[PDB]
């Protein structure tokens, strides 16, 4: 009912007429599910049953927003920190309202 | 400090005399400066030779303290490994220059948002002897610790 | 026998999965497990978090009062009826540098006040 | 460099005068010809030239090629991965398209003209909307939204490289040019942003590299990804690092948001190579944060990283692959008992998934190393809060690991003789960088 | 000559691991125990030049191994007293477990890998030992991380043994990430990352806190104990290794190589691990459990020891040395029970004839946990105890942990040997062959030389308390040793049921923390990439 | 700088001006100024006016 159809020789030859199945590639393939598959449907085309519900904008404002604010807030401090640390004058960063025009620091000067 | 047109226009005219006298003669460490080329430009991008000949010299020079930090960082560890446990005594002095050593390298091109790197906590030092100075002479009471004096087998 | 012991296999799916099957890890013998014991399904002991959280309530106090009172009741002079080790002066010197030392609680020694803020040291590096 | 670029050339060139059927041979003989010329390119790079090892102009602006630190390696890896991506593929359509878009790769790493380099990248525009769309194992959706993205990322920076060509008069890289625009900045950036993928506009690269051939995902995720650290290195930093000063606590913000979401998103696949698409996305987030702090430091640990990322990516993509042709599914529940079934596949899939996961000895630690170091020398905090969301790439790595590793299964799905030819470079190179030699 | 025992292992490990299908599993059996042989005799070269004639040695590999601008960093081994005390032990628990893992794992698919995986894993033991710089001590630290993960899981079959690997994962990179940190805030600061200039004498507290948070990894002290317990999943020399000495004490060689440590969180921290570690093992019924709590208990005394006094380092790794031999001895006899009686819990277990070698090396392992006077566990327990006294809240929650640990000591031994038999009526039996006695005669010799060389150079100094506070520990031991034997009643059953549950660390990390992990990633894949932003 | 050790970009003094240069002799402007009526309806003083 099987026969190999790999030839180390090199005398290979696809027996499409043969009775008997070859034991090709296709001989190891993993038989499906019709749960499974439709389970693996349903995850990728999840978009279907995305519905704007004012649980689903709390929970992306809170934790997408939350975090994109706490790490704005922790990367601003840490610039003013550096600042303070470095001697540089306040900096001019894009949202930051400053009457300073600084922004790199002069490798030639002493700070 | 101003900069006028026909000073700059100057200096451009003696910038393309320096590269046509290092044009005249080959020179396999063209790019291996051991001299910057002087200048007073407000930017250095504004002269592209001078740009480009001490960018060469500062990348020659960083690579030169890489290799010296390497070479302090050999003389201390074998200093502590040959003292023993009187290291901490004889081995002040070479771990004040490994350490020197080691802010010189990073500190010279630690970029626009680098901040200093301190190595020995010398400056956090000099800032907590600057905060009781100014604690005590004003009256005030201090949050800080007072000041070290060795923070580190070294600095 | 540890090798060839006979093992149960896990029913093939029959049913619509859940969107969350993620969370069931089963490998094909029959005891599937979740991804994490206790996250759902039956609970060790029949414990739920209510009466641990109940127990540590309980617990808690009991094991802090050691701790409580020499750390915040008793002080440096009351804490033990010795004073630290004396050194010699140059060993001493160097010892008091270490925050993390054992001469910086002798209130005997004329430096105690700086030694003592010395301890309690920086939070976070100033540079 | 000219017989680099000559044997570019080359390659494209030879397939349309062969006989149709030696067209594989040919095509790998020729591989193995770009890659010694690379070496060649290597050989005749002198370190005494810091700046630029070598520079070429064939009578024009546009024409002017050179080789820096981040070229020569990027273009290296290029030459280094393309065989693999040649014998993977069959069929002369299929090679054509993979020539050409390699070609045109591996010319804008080279190109040192910001209207040469966008000439070159884009030509591979609708062979990648063909590749990705092919008839039966291609989707359109991944096609149309790569192809949106890239032009519309592009078109940016092509505005901004007009800009500058109308202002300064010059848009090649040798010129030094500083521009204080945020317009032109942001039309520079836009590109790297979406280029290397960063939340939100990475959802192109998924969908491509999981409807893409083995070969197809393997060049991407091997060296496309990698063209956004070039743009960066040689077209943005040197014009616009006042803007990126200026932006840095955004930068970060995106940064750090992009590696903490992708992370996030890896944990709830199911299917092998999105495990691996979303890897890359979280790790890209690592070496742009590293080359925007403008630090030696962060440049060259993001160079580093990149090129561990183009030894370690292409490396799973490939056994993925392989195991997707020998059981046709790439669904992780379906797969188990892959320890026992295949002893060898499953001994180098755990190799290389050490090696995703940055363990001491893969090239991953070193340049993780270099690159936390130089966050650490921007702020400490920089530093740890990527240092501590690493451990979800544990959690979801240790999850596919476990499922796969043990269960009851009854098919051998083993490698066969080509599979283990095809990963033996990745595996040496990989393992040569892992023990320094970088 | 210092390098040949790491060559070794490392060789052990390649020839087992790739080239098993010519050496075959006598192979195995032979070059395993023959490389581990050798490594002993160099590991007690280095240990009498190291520690007894104190000439440290540096050996550098090679340079360069990180060269990114500054940041240089180089494969360099430094032998110093610490190192050559863990190197001698680690190998000498390594080869016993060599020659204990030939008629164990016998009943086992792959011995050949099994061996391979166990000299990797003593080899990444030494390289974190012997490391002469971080870089070098974190490569130690994966590798035996990822070993520990490798055998934890060695049966894929079962869930729980996969689960329990991902979870020794995940709980290690924690810890990593955290000495990664700290690592780097040494290197910022000091300039290098060489132990010799990484001396600070004042270190902020975060760099403190972080180093402490790395080295609870391993160490599993509170909140980090979770894997210990769930790592019984792996074959018996597995569990032999990773608690006495390879993954345990790393932790605390970290804290005692480089002295950064906080006074007031190390004794808190240790005393409680080593209560809560004596309570769980009190509820546990398996074996292998009990003598895992037990290791939580005594790591938690090693560490708690760290805060009493300057001499701590000397005391923690003295009992650290001391506690690799019993525990081993204790395990490798639990798993010969085990494979004996098919059983693995303590309620089946009785009196039956059988080899007075384990009989006894179980004796005398159970005798040295417990504090027997005149033993090497009781002089580096008492060291701790009795100089634990100046801090009022570690010697108490100390002096009841040795209280508890007597008692489930003792219900143990009883249990195994005096109560009456257990098990059913049917045919068992595992034979033991000469190579187990020569594990036995090695485990048993250096419980031995350990009374005679002592473990500390403090170890007999005086400490200078009453007579009444210097032998209390004994009378704790005692008193539990004899309410142990009774099988008395200790507690309620809601108490009983509490430590039973190891206090619902896990069960809070599940219903809560790994919720809140699963609803981050549905928030982030669910409802935005593949909701809000994807198309129709 | 297109190498690996030093920031790329540049830095310019702060203190050094450079006086300005006009871009040609003579300025010819083809470009006419805002008209008086965008300046009034642009103006936002009074709100009613301006709506
Ligand atoms: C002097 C001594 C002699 C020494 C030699 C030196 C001479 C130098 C050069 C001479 C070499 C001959 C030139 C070849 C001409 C014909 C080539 C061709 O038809 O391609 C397919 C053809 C394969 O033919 P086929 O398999 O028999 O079937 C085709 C059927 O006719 C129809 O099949 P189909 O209907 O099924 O179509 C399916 C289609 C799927 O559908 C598509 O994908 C359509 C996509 C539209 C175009 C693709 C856009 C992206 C292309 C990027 C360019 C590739 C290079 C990237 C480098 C970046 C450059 C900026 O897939 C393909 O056709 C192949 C996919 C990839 C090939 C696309 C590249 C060809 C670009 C234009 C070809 C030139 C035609 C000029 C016409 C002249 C008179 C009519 O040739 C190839 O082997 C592959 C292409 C080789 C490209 C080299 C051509 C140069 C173009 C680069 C532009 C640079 C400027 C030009 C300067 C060149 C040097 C001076
Ligand atoms: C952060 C806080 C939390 C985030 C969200 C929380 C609440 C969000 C509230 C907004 C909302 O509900 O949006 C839903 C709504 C879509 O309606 P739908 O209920 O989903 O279904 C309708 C379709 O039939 C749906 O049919 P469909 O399924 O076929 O279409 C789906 C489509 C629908 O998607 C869209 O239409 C808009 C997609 C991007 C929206 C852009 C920002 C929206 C929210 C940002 C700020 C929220 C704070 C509150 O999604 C896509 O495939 C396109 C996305 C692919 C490109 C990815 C680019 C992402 C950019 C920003 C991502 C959003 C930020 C979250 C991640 C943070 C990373 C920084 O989206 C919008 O309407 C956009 C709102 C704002 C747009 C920006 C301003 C437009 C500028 C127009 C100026 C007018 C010019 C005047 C001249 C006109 C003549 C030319
Ligand atoms: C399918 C696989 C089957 C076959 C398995 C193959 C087995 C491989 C054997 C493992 C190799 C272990 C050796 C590790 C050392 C790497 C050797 C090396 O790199 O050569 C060094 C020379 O150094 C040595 O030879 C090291 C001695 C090797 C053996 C010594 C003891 C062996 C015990 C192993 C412990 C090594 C710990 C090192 C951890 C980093 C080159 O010298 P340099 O000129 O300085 O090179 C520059 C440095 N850099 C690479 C960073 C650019
Ligand atoms: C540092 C200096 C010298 C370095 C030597 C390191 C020691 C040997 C390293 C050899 C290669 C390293 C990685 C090998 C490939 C990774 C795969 C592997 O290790 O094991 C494979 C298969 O193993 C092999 O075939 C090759 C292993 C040969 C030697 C492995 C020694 C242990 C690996 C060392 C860990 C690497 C360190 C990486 C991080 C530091 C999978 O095993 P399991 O998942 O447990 O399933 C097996 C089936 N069963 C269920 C029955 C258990
Ligand atoms: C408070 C935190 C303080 C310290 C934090 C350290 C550990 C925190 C949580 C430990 C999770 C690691 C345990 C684990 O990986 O094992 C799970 C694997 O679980 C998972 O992979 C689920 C993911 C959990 C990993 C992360 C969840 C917790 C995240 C902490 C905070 C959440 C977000 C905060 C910032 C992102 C297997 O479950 P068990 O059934 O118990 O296996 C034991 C074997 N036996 C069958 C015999 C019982
Ligand atoms: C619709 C979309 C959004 C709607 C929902 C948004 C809700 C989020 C709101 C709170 C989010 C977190 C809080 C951060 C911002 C708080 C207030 C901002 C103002 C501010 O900068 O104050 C600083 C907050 O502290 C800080 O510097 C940051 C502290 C918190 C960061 C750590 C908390 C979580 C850590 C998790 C990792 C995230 C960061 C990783 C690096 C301290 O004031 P100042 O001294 O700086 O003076 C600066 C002058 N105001
Ligand atoms: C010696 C050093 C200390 C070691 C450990 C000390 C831990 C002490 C913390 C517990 C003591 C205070 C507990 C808070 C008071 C709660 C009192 C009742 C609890 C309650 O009603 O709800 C519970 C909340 O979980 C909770 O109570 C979780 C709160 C715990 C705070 C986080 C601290 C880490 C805890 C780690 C070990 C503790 C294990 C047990 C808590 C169960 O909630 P539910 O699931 O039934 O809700 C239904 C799901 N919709
Ligand atoms: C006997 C036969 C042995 C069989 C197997 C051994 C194979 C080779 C073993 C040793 C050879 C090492 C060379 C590999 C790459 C090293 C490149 C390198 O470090 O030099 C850089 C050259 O610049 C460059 O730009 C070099 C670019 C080309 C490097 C390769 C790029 C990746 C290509 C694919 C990866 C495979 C690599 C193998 C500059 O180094 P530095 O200036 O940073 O200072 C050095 C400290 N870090
Ligand atoms: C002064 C102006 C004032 C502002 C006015 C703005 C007015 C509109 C501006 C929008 C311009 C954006 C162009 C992209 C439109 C979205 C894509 C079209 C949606 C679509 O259905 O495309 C399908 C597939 O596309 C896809 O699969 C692509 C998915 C979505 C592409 C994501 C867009 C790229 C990133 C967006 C911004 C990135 C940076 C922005 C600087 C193909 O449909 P079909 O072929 O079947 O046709 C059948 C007819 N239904
Ligand atoms: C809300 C968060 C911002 C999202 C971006 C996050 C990270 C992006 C950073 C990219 C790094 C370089 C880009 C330079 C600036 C881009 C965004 C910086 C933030 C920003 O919007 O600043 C604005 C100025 O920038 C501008 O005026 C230009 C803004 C960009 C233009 C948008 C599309 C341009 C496309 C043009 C194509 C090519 C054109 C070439 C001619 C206003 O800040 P402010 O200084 O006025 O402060 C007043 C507040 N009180």
């Amino acid at each position: 009912s099987s026969r190999i159809a790999g030839d180390t020789t090199g005398k290979y030859t696809p027996n499409i007429f043969s009775p008997e199945t070859p034991m090709d590639r296709s001989f190891s393939h993993v038989p499906k599910n019709p749960f499974w598959e439709a389970w693996v449907f349903r995850r990728d085309n999840i978009q279907r049953e995305f519905v704007w519900t004012w649980q689903t904008i709390f929970d992306l404002a809170t934790f997408v927003g939350g975090l994109y604010v706490a790490m704005y807030a922790t990367a601003s401090f840490c610039s003013r920190q550096n600042d303070k640390r470095n001697g540089y004058p306040e900096r001019n960063y894009y949202f930051s309202d400053s009457k300073s025009n600084f922004v790199i620091p002069d490798e030639r000067e002493f700070y | 400090t101003t900069a006028t047109i026909e000073e700059r226009r100057a200096f451009h005219k003696e910038v393309l005399d320096i590269v046509q006298s290092k044009l005249a003669n080959k020179n396999s460490e063209w790019a291996r400066p051991e001299e910057p080329i002087l200048h007073n430009l407000k930017s250095e991008k504004e002269e592209p030779h001078v740009y480009y000949h001490n960018n060469n010299f500062r990348v020659t020079r960083q690579l030169i303290h890489f290799e010296k930090t390497k070479i302090f960082e050999d003389e201390l560890d074998k200093c502590m490994r040959t003292h023993g446990e009187a290291k901490y005594r004889k081995c002040q002095e070479i771990a004040k220059r490994f350490q020197a050593s080691c802010r010189v390298a990073s500190n010279l091109e630690r970029g626009p948002n680098a901040r200093k790197r301190d190595v020995g906590f010398i400056y956090q030092n000099n800032k907590l002897r600057e905060l009781e100075k100014d604690a005590k002479e004003l009256g005030l009471n201090n949050p800080f610790p007072p000041s070290s004096p060795r923070t580190t087998i070294g600095y | 026998a540890g090798a060839g012991g006979p093992v149960k296999l896990s029913p093939p799916v029959d049913k619509p999965l859940p969107y969350n099957y993620d969370f069931w890890m089963d490998n094909g013998i029959y005891p599937g497990q979740p991804i994490y014991d206790g996250m759902f399904g039956s609970m060790v002991g029949n414990m739920s978090l209510e009466y641990m959280a109940k127990g540590w309530l309980v617990l808690l106090p009991i094991l802090s009062a050691p701790f409580v009172y020499e750390h915040c009741i008793a002080d440096d002079v009351t804490r033990n009826p010795f004073v630290p080790r004396q050194y010699p002066s140059e060993v001493r010197e160097f010892l008091a540098l270490f925050k993390n030392g054992f001469v910086l609680n002798d209130y005997s020694q004329p430096d105690y006040e700086e030694m003592k803020r010395r301890q309690s040291g920086l939070l976070t590096p100033i540079y | 460099m000219s017989l680099y670029l000559f044997m570019l050339f080359l390659q494209p060139l030879s397939l349309s005068f062969v006989s149709r059927s030696f067209s594989k041979i040919s095509s790998l003989m020729m591989s193995f010809a770009t890659l010694w010329s690379a070496v060649y390119m290597w050989f005749t790079s002198n370190g005494a030239n810091q700046t630029f090892y070598q520079v070429v102009s064939w009578g024009s602006d546009w024409s002017t090629f050179g080789v820096c630190y981040t070229s020569l390696y990027i273009s290296l890896l290029c030459a280094f991965i393309f065989p693999i991506c040649v014998i993977l593929v069959q069929g002369y359509r299929a090679l054509s398209i993979l020539i050409c878009i390699q070609t045109a790769v591996s010319l804008s790493i080279v190109s040192l003209h910001m209207l040469a380099f966008y000439a070159l990248f884009e030509s591979s525009l609708l062979l990648f909307f063909i590749l990705i769309g092919r008839r039966k194992y291609g989707s359109l959706s991944a096609a149309y939204n790569i192809s949106i993205y890239t032009f519309i990322s592009a078109l940016g920076f092509l505005i901004s490289a007009f800009w500058l060509n109308w202002s300064f008069g010059s848009v090649c890289a040798l010129l030094p040019n500083e521009e204080a625009n945020s317009f032109v900045a942001f039309g520079i950036f836009i590109l790297l942003w979406v280029k290397a993928p960063l939340v939100p506009f990475h959802l192109w690269l998924p969908e491509a590299h999981v409807y893409a051939p083995t070969a197809g995902s393997v060049l991407l995720a091997g060296v496309l990804l990698k063209i956004s650290i070039v743009g960066l290195h040689v077209f943005f930093l040197p014009i616009c690092a006042s803007s990126i000063v200026k932006a840095f606590p955004l930068i970060l913000s995106i940064c750090l948001g992009s590696f903490i979401f992708s992370s996030f998103s890896t944990l709830k696949q199911i299917d092998l190579k999105k495990i691996v698409a979303y890897s890359s996305i979280s790790h890209m987030a690592i070496v742009f944060l590293s080359s925007a702090t403008n630090s030696g430091l962060g440049i060259q640990g993001a160079v580093l990283y990149c090129i561990a990322h183009g030894l370690i990516s292409p490396g799973l993509f490939l056994l993925v692959g392989i195991l997707y042709k020998n059981t046709n599914t790439k669904l992780v529940f379906y797969l188990r008992g892959l320890s026992q079934q295949a002893p060898v596949w499953w001994s180098v899939w755990v190799f290389f998934m050490l090696g995703n996961l940055a363990f001491p000895l893969f090239p991953n630690f070193i340049a993780e190393v270099v690159c936390l170091s130089a966050l650490f020398k921007n702020h400490e905090l920089y530093a740890y809060a990527f240092i501590f969301f690493s451990f979800v790439g544990t959690v979801y790595s240790s999850t596919v690991l476990g499922r796969l590793k043990g269960g009851v299964s009854s098919q051998c799905v083993d490698a066969s003789r080509l599979d283990v030819i095809s990963w033996n470079p990745l595996v040496l190179a990989t393992v040569v960088t892992g023990i320094g030699y970088m | 000559m210092f390098l040949l025992a790491v060559y070794f292992l490392f060789f052990s490990a390649i020839a087992n691991g790739f080239f098993g299908r010519y050496l075959g599993v006598r192979g195995s059996q032979l070059l395993g125990p023959s490389a581990l042989f050798l490594a002993l005799l160099c590991s007690g070269t280095i240990f009498y030049e190291v520690c007894i004639q104190g000439c440290s040695t540096n050996i550098k590999l090679f340079e360069n191994f990180v060269y990114s601008n500054e940041l240089n960093v180089s494969a360099s081994f430094l032998y110093d007293p610490l190192a050559a005390t863990m190197t001698l032990t680690v190998v000498w628990i390594s080869c016993a477990v060599h020659a204990y893992q030939n008629l164990y794992m016998r009943g086992d698919g792959s011995q050949t890998l099994f061996t391979s995986y166990l000299s990797a894993f003593t080899g990444f033991m030494l390289i974190l030992v012997a490391g002469q710089n971080l870089v070098m001590l974190f490569i130690g630290w994966e590798g035996i991380g990822v070993c520990s993960y490798l055998l934890i899981g060695y049966y894929g079959s079962r869930v729980s043994a996969v689960k329990s690997a991902n979870k020794s994962l995940i709980v290690n990179k924690i810890s990593d990430g955290f000495l990664l940190g700290s690592m780097l805030y040494l290197w910022f600061y000091t300039g290098s990352f060489s132990y010799c200039s990484l001396a600070t004498f004042q270190i902020p507290d975060v760099v403190s806190i972080l180093v402490l948070l790395g080295a609870i990894g391993k160490s599993s002290q509170l909140f980090f104990h979770v894997w210990l317990a769930d790592a019984m999943e792996g074959p018996t020399p597995v569990s032999a290794l990773i608690h006495a000495a390879t993954l345990v004490t790393a932790g605390i060689y970290v804290l005692c190589k480089l002295n950064l440590h906080s006074q007031s969180a190390v004794g808190i921290l240790g005393a409680a691990t080593a209560l809560m570690g004596g309570l769980f093992g009190l509820a546990a019924n398996d074996l292998k459990r009990v003598i895992a709590f037990s290791t939580c208990s005594q790591l938690g005394y090693m560490m708690a020891v760290l805060s009493t006094c300057d001499d701590g380092a000397d005391f923690a790794m003295g009992h650290l040395v001391s506690h690799a031999g019993f525990k081993a001895t204790l395990f490798l006899s639990a798993g010969l029970s085990i494979a004996k009686e098919n059983n693995n819990f303590l309620n089946r277990y009785g009196s039956r004839q059988g080899s007075p070698t384990l009989s006894f090396a179980t004796t005398i392992a159970s005798l040295n946990l417990l504090g027997f006077p005149e033993l090497g566990g009781f002089y580096s327990k008492e060291s701790i105890l009795n100089n634990a006294y100046i801090n009022q809240g570690v010697s108490i929650i100390l002096t009841l942990a040795t209280f508890l640990t007597a008692f489930y000591t003792s219900k143990v031994l009883a249990q195994l040997y005096l109560f009456p038999y257990g098990n059913g009526r049917q045919q068992k039996s595992f034979d033991i062959d000469a190579t187990t006695l020569i594990c036995f005669g090695l485990l048993l010799s250096e419980m031995l030389l350990r009374i005679f060389t002592g473990s500390s150079l403090s170890q007999n100094m005086t400490t200078n308390l009453p007579a009444h506070i210097k032998n209390l520990p004994f009378w704790v031991a005692l008193s539990g040793a004899l309410s142990g034997l009774a099988t008395t009643n200790l507690f309620s059953s809601n108490f009983m049921r509490f430590f039973g549950n190891r206090g619902g660390f896990d069960v809070f990390y599940a219903r809560k923390c790994s919720n809140v992990f699963y609803h981050n990633a549905y928030v982030s894949y669910t409802l935005l990439d593949r909701g809000f932003l994807k198309l129709y | 700088t297109f190498n690996y050790v030093i920031p790329y970009g540049g830095s310019s003094s702060y203190t050094i001006n450079n006086e300005p240069v006009k871009a040609e002799e003579v300025t010819v402007d083809f470009s006419k100024e805002p008209s008086a009526s965008s300046l009034k309806l642009a103006d936002k003083s009074d709100w009613i006016a301006y709506t």
